């Protein structure tokens, strides 16, 4: 199966995903045209496609770490994660023993 | 020997090879290898030395 969505170059998807596409979702049969089989998938698209038309001066302290790069490095430095690493290793140490 | 009219031996007592490298490794502790070397003189000029290199665990 070929997810064959209808992608905004007139080419049809041909990334090949065994239940769903990134860039497009779940995936449904469809046909050399790239039109869902089942009538029920073609309307789901049409709401879908409807919900998504309708859709001081510094930067303080915790502004600051209001971004990317600091966000990863908060869940990667962690007390917890920082222990589930040891934790994670401990068992490994276990299994080298 | 005969201390004090009494016949006493001397046993022999086991101890770890001086000079030689170990390395050991304790399951629970902060050291993931411990790497130990009881130093001494070949003549006993003094009591043995003891030197670790470690290895701490991530
Ligand atoms: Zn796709």
């Amino acid at each position: 199966h070929w997810c064959r969505a209808p992608r905004p170059d007139g080419r049809l998807c041909e990334r090949q995903d065994r239940l769903k596409c990134p860039f497009h979702g779940k995936i449904v049969p469809r046909d050399d045209e790239g039109r869902p089989l089942d009538p029920e998938d073609r309307a789901r698209e049409q709401r879908r496609q409807l919900q998504k038309q309708e859709r001081p001066s510094l930067t303080n302290l915790k502004a600051q770490a209001d971004t990317a790069r600091a966000r990863i490095g908060r869940k990667v430095f962690a007390k917890a994660a920082v222990r589930r690493v040891v934790a994670a290793m401990n068992r490994m140490d276990q299994k080298k023993h | 020997f005969i201390i004090n009219g009494s016949e006493k031996v001397l046993i022999a007592q086991e101890k770890m090879a001086t000079n030689t490298v170990y390395v050991f490794a304790k399951k629970d502790s902060k050291y993931a290898y411990t790497g130990e070397c009881r130093s001494c003189l070949e003549n006993s000029s003094r009591p043995t030395s003891t030197i670790w290199v470690s290895m701490l665990a991530r």
